């Protein structure tokens, strides 16, 4: 029920369909998947590195999601490039905070190298100080029931972010970031009844999910400059977009 | 551009 929708006769359309937008298990997949290649037959890899191959992924799924989005459909592509290049980043957290609740993901996980992955640091994103605080906004979540419905409205409140700098058509995005915030708001409404400030309290996160962010890509950026990491990559170009 | 690739596709 929490990785699922709560009272599906009683849902919308819009929320319906949202939902259909995302596996989950192509994700958990495609995460393994490259795990495994990455280090079977390899004495020893650089897990830092590793970690940017995964966010490198993420990155390219995360496009593609957004690109067969309802939404994205009405826009070109100037606008669309910069709401992902705003957003990536918090888009991660959240979609980390989604699958360390709702599908059991675990911290780490041992590589078959003898070698261990720490899957939290994909959600923070590199910075272990923040462990605590991701904590806390899981646990606040939690205690928000926060659903499978929820977790896609919010990703698109987050996407759809009208307050963008430079964006061209400023009003299909704040007519969408604007529906979806009602759609969420009914769904709360009617679908948790119980839960009192649903909304509020889950919207409330966001900015609080976006502190943790920019922390993020700051510490990703910083490390990229050292030389740690490959520049080619997709991710060190949505690093770079804000410079 | 390479994020324009693949929104541009």
């Amino acid at each position: 029920g929490s990785h699922m929708l709560e009272d599906p006769l009683r849902v919308s359309p819009m929320i319906r369909e949202f939902v259909q937008s995302i596996d989950d298990r192509e994700w958990q997949t495609q995460l393994f998947a490259l795990l495994q290649k990455q280090t079977y037959n390899q004495v020893e890899v650089d897990l830092f590195e590793l970690m940017c191959k995964v966010l490198d992924q993420n990155l390219f799924s995360q496009v593609d999601w957004a690109r067969n989005t309802v939404f994205f459909k009405d826009l070109k592509v100037d606008d669309q490039m910069k709401l992902l290049q705003h957003s990536w980043s918090d888009m991660l957290v959240l979609d980390h905070l989604h699958h360390r609740i709702h599908n059991g993901l675990p911290d780490e996980t041992q590589l078959n190298n003898g070698q261990v992955f720490n899957l939290m640091s994909l959600g923070l994103l590199g910075v272990p100080q923040l462990g605590d605080y991701f904590n806390e906004l899981q646990n606040k979540l939690q205690d928000l029931k926060f659903d499978m419905g929820d977790y896609v409205c919010m990703k698109f409140l987050i996407l759809l972010n009208p307050s963008v700098r430079g964006i061209v058509n400023r009003k299909t995005v704040s007519e969408g970031h604007d529906n979806v915030q009602a759609a969420l708001l009914d769904y709360t409404l009617t679908c948790y009844p119980s839960v009192n400030d649903k909304f509020r309290g889950l919207v409330n996160i966001l900015p609080e999910i976006h502190a943790m962010a920019v922390r993020g890509e700051d510490h990703l950026y910083t490390k990229h400059c050292a030389g740690s990491a490959p520049t080619q990559t997709l991710l060190m170009e949505m690093l770079h977009a804000k410079r | 551009s390479t994020l324009r690739a693949l929104l541009t596709n």
